[PDB]
């Protein structure tokens, strides 16, 4: 009769094939995934076409319906998310070549190898080896050579890409009623039609720029700090009043600052809190570390896994015969089928990505209740952060005590909680101004605001301006340093990380605030709070199906992203280290004072 | 079969064992209402309804009076003065298979929802809107009967469950399937009470 009960019963039909369809997509995968063999790549390509094809009927077929005549909320939200052209609003040229620029930046970017001249015989390929290198040298003109000859050669190979890249996305997104791609990339936030809790496309920028404004004090001294320490690790390279040389962070392009901790440690002569070799003594399989998390899970008062999950699930490296990829990664097959892959070795590092998959994996089962197309987090940073937060509480002593994994007589005092906060700051509060740089760089270039012949030498003084990042050598337009990440290269979103460790620390703020904790914000578990996962179940029940801002009033009780839990985690921390920099000079300048 | 087209047999002039029944630990769901499980090894009902369907974990629960769902409304009903029991078992073993079962059709749409114990069987396109469907499943018309891929693998809101329902009524004409009667060891030249065939 009405359009909203037509609407309603297509949106039933399109559910109901649509869950099947997806779950034999979603299986094919996990075979390829599990199995790599040439069958199941011709298997996972086949139900990917299908499911694409899919999309595009269903895609074609739900903008028939308007949407100004819906008044029920979470169908008005269904069919705005299926009446989303993607790439079929442009020209079956355009779109092919679009199509194949992506693939090609994917061979490019994943079979790329990259050697020394004179020396040419064997390559190093960046993930099994370069990696590696970057993560563990010590010597200056290595890290200078891999550094500078990587950019080299994918830069100069995905320049062109990249330029026809952004003209090609800025196009679709302005045929989409959008200002740029990078509003399509802020319109997962974008909030419409709810009393008092819409939120703008616009309104994340400034809400970013607020939250980094006081995000910049802390990371200033710990810039400070990690330049002296790398001043005392190599003497003449730094400048006491300069930016940090880019080939020195520890990492490949920056993202992480986690691989400083050896040169940056506090108090070495103090031991560390690393619990591997209890495990090692007491035989702990990686089936015993899932019960753990599961152990864990139950004690907050969440539901237990299933029985298919422990049947169906890959916990182990299957054998020589068999490959499969390493990487840890939850799997919401549908139809209430959840599984892990992970080759999961004994670690602490293992042990913590366990609990973050597994809290990936209650997050996927809290949402089953509703509809398909609003079976995902209300943003891209709940996803992630749901699952942080668990790797937060699992990293923590008293949890390591508690399980029997830490010793009970070890002593907790401040010199150990400063340590590990600074390597929970490299880890965390280290990503937040390269990811707040490479996603401002981003909208600035898909805005139009810089020109194709001024990309770099803005974004070298962006990233001295806010990274404290300088450049060894100068880099003309012939580079496409950005393009060298992972993320970016394959057209990915970039803003998910800082959410995610903005919503993090307010969720562990809410959650400890809700289990009584009486201590600091770093030493809280949220073991054996009913209420704590009860506020918990309510976000996590809802899905898709409400605003960000609603789920972030459940939990933290803010209708905004807030910088506050951040700054409260890291106070220890931060009072160390506004005292260990009163000699030195906090902030940086950005003139070529150490190396140009 | 199916949940729409459920087949019903109807039982008469036999002995209904049902503690055998009610003592089996193969099933997982064994919800009477209307009467107690106890009592029906003795009482005696004119004829017994037998519907037998394949439904999903998570429908098992639409199976009840008064309840609400797209089993109840469109593929089965029961009505509100209900006198029966609802047994329901896990069939992942033998209605799943690993490409896909697609043999359990429901029927996802109708005008109205059904009358109490009521089959429908009709194929005819469903209408969504004000346009005919002619017989061609293209905008607002769609096909009532959808398949449920049963796969091995799945949850257990998801794998098939087998449901049978017995439906109890009396009527005016002698009752004739009756629970069985039990006998005890004849005692000889002693003063007891008999109660020779009733
Ligand atoms: C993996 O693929 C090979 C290829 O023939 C097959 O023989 C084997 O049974 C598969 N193993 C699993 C666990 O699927
Ligand atoms: C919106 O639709 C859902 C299912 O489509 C329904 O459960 C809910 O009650 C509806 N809400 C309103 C306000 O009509
Ligand atoms: C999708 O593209 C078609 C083709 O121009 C257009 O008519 C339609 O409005 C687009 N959908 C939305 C939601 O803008
Ligand atoms: C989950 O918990 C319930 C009740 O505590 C228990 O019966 C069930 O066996 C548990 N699941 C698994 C897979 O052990
Ligand atoms: C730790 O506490 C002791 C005694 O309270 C104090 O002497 C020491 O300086 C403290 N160290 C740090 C890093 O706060
Ligand atoms: C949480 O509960 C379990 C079970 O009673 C107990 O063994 C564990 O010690 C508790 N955790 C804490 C921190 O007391």
């Amino acid at each position: 009769s009405t359009i909203e009960e037509q609407a309603k019963t297509f949106l039933d039909k399109f559910n109901h094939e649509a869950e099947d369809l997806f779950y034999q997509s979603s299986l094919a995968s996990w075979n390829y995934n599990t199995n790599i063999t040439e069958e199941n790549v011709q298997n996972m390509n086949n139900a990917g076409d299908k499911w694409s094809a899919f999309l595009k009927e269903q895609s074609t077929l739900a903008q028939m319906y308007p949407l100004q005549e819906i008044q029920n909320l979470t169908v008005k939200l269904q069919l705005q998310a299926l009446q989303q052209n993607g790439s079929s609003v442009l020209s079956e040229d355009k779109s092919k070549r679009l199509n194949t620029i992506l693939n090609t930046m994917s061979t490019i970017y994943s079979t790329g190898k990259v050697c020394n001249p004179d020396n040419p015989q064997e390559c190093l390929l960046l993930e099994p080896g370069l990696n590696e290198i970057m993560a563990n040298s010590l010597d200056y003109n290595e890290r200078l050579w891999a550094w500078e000859s990587w950019r080299s050669e994918v830069g100069k190979q995905l320049r062109p890409l990249y330029e026809e890249y952004v003209v090609l996305k800025n196009e679709m997104a302005r045929a989409n009623h959008y200002e740029d791609y990078g509003d399509y990339w802020r319109g997962d936030y974008e909030v419409n039609g709810v009393d008092g809790y819409d939120y703008s496309r616009g309104q994340l920028i400034e809400d970013v720029e607020h939250t980094f404004e006081e995000i910049k004090p802390l990371y200033e001294h710990l810039h400070a700090y990690v330049r002296a320490k790398l001043m005392n690790a190599y003497p003449s390279y730094i400048s006491p009043i300069g930016c940090l040389p880019a080939h020195l962070l520890g990492d490949m392009w920056g993202r992480f600052w986690t691989n400083l901790y050896s040169l940056t440690v506090p108090f070495g002569q103090k031991p560390n809190i690393d619990v591997t070799d209890a495990m090692v003594d007491q035989a702990w399989d990686a089936q015993r570390i899932f019960k753990e998390a599961e152990k864990f899970f139950v004690s907050v008062g969440l539901p237990n896994m299933t029985q298919g999950f422990w049947e169906n699930s890959m916990l182990t490296d299957p054998g020589n015969v068999q490959k499969a990829v390493c990487h840890p990664t939850a799997w919401d097959l549908g139809k209430g089928d959840f599984r892990i892959l992970m080759c999961t070795k004994v670690t602490m590092d293992d042990f913590l990505t366990a609990h973050h998959e597994m809290g990936h994996i209650q997050y996927d089962m809290a949402y089953a209740a509703q509809p398909f197309l609003l079976r995902n987090g209300a943003n891209e940073g709940f996803h992630e952060a749901v699952g942080e937060i668990m790797s937060l509480s699992a990293a923590t002593p008293k949890h390591l005590k508690s399980i029997g994994l830490l010793s009970p007589d070890f002593q907790e005092d401040n010199e150990t909680e400063i340590n590990f906060l600074l390597k929970q700051a490299l880890t965390i509060v280290g990503t937040l101004p390269f990811t707040y740089m490479l996603e401002k760089w981003r909208w600035m270039v898909f805005k139009g605001e810089i020109p194709k012949d001024q990309w770099m030498k803005k974004w070298w003084e962006m990233k001295r301006e806010i990274v404290g990042v300088v450049e060894p050598v100068p880099h003309d337009e012939t580079y496409c340093d950005p393009a060298s990440l992972f993320h970016v290269s394959n057209d990915y979103s970039f803003i998910r990380y800082y959410t995610r460790t903005l919503y993090q620390f307010q969720f562990q703020e809410a959650l400890c605030q809700a289990a009584k904790h009486e201590g600091p914000l770093h030493k809280c578990d949220i073991s054996n709070s009913t209420e704590a996962g009860q506020k918990l179940f309510n976000m996590l029940r809802l899905g898709k199906s409400e605003p960000w801002t609603l789920a972030l009033e459940n939990v933290v009780g803010a209708k905004n992203m807030n910088v506050r839990p951040l700054l409260n985690y890291f106070e220890p921390l931060f009072t160390w280290l506004k005292d260990q920099n009163k000699n030195s000079f906090v902030g940086w300048s950005t003139d070529w004072s150490p190396y140009a | 079969a199916s949940v729409y087209a459920w087949n019903r047999k109807r039982i008469s002039n036999c002995v209904a064992d049902y503690s055998v029944l009610y003592n089996s630990a193969s099933f997982s769901t064994f919800k009477c209402y209307g009467v107690s499980p106890t009592k029906l090894n003795d009482l005696c009902f004119t004829n017994v309804y037998a519907d037998s369907f394949v439904i999903r974990g998570d429908e098992v629960r639409q199976i009840a009076p008064g309840q609400t769902g797209n089993i109840a409304d469109y593929n089965y009903k029961l009505p509100d003065d209900f006198t029966g029991c609802v047994i329901a078992w896990n069939s992942n073993n033998l209605d799943s298979k690993v490409g896909g079962n697609y043999n359990y059709l429901y029927r996802l749409f109708r005008k109205s929802n059904l009358k109490p114990f009521e089959r429908d069987i009709s194929t005819e396109i469903y209408q969504a809107g004000s346009t005919p469907c002619n017989g061609v499943k293209g905008f607002n018309c769609y096909f009532p009967l959808q398949s449920y891929g049963f796969q091995p693998t799945y949850g257990v809101g998801y794998q098939p469950y087998r449901v049978v329902v017995l439906s109890f009524e009396l009527l005016h004409a002698p009752a004739t399937v009756c629970g069985p009667k039990k006998s005890t060891n004849l005692v000889k030249n002693k003063c007891v009470n008999f109660n020779f065939n009733g």
